[PDB]
């Protein structure tokens, strides 16, 4: 999530993002994965405790 | 599996207020697996129309936590649903039995996975009530080996602003 902004072009004259330069979604058939260190989200299960 | 009969003419306003969890009967693994640190829990309960708000309070590693949930009514008195908030699936609820000032036995079930929980207004529970709970368990086809108790002490109230799950 939020990888798409790194794909965008940049206008130094305005400090604004342009259209996409990089493909944000092409994987080249690789399944290469990044560990999200903040994955821990609390849940509760009232059917248990 | 069936929706058993609730408390006759369930009075949400009388059932309102503070309940302490005492014991749980369930086939749920995580009461028997890792059955240690069955940390004490309590509810604040309020009517919100026919639905009810509930604040479960708990400790977690000594950090006090509050989970707020709406028990949506089924359109039927004493019968409620909890929403599939995290795709957990909805949980059916029945106020099977209560003395509003003393004790409650609540039925909860999801996907045929069934639990019954005994709450009290009080540290003690009448052994006749506890015995009734045992038979409730047997009638639910649960074993005595699936009954688990919670400690007498260490209930928490008023979890911090940062320790409220607020699932709703």
């Amino acid at each position: 999530p939020g990888s798409q902004k790194a794909a965008l072009g940049y206008n130094i004259l305005t400090q604004e993002d342009a259209q996409s330069v990089y493909d944000a979604s092409y994987y080249g058939g690789q399944c290469e994965t990044v560990y999200n260190g903040e994955w821990r989200e609390l849940r509760y299960d009232s059917t248990c405790e | 599996i069936s929706t058993i009969q609730p408390k006759a003419n369930f009075d949400a306003q009388q059932f309102a207020g503070t309940w302490l969890l005492v014991a749980v009967g369930s086939a749920c693994r995580f009461l028997q697996e890792q059955g240690h640190r069955a940390e004490a829990t309590t509810l604040h309960v309020a009517p919100q129309g026919t639905a009810m708000a509930v604040s479960t309070f708990r400790k977690l590693d000594g950090i006090c936590w509050q989970v707020r949930q709406l028990y949506g009514d089924t359109g039927v008195l004493g019968r409620f649903l909890l929403q599939a908030r995290d795709a957990r699936g909805a949980v059916h609820v029945v106020v099977a039995e209560t003395d509003y000032q003393s004790f409650a036995v609540l039925y909860l079930e999801r996907a045929g996975q069934l639990s019954v929980k005994l709450y009290a207004r009080s540290l003690p529970v009448s052994d006749s009530v506890l015995s009734g709970f045992e038979q409730r368990v047997q009638e639910a086809h649960l074993t005595e080996d699936q009954i688990f108790y919670f400690p007498k002490y260490g209930f928490c109230e008023a979890a911090d602003q940062f320790h409220v799950l607020d699932e709703v």
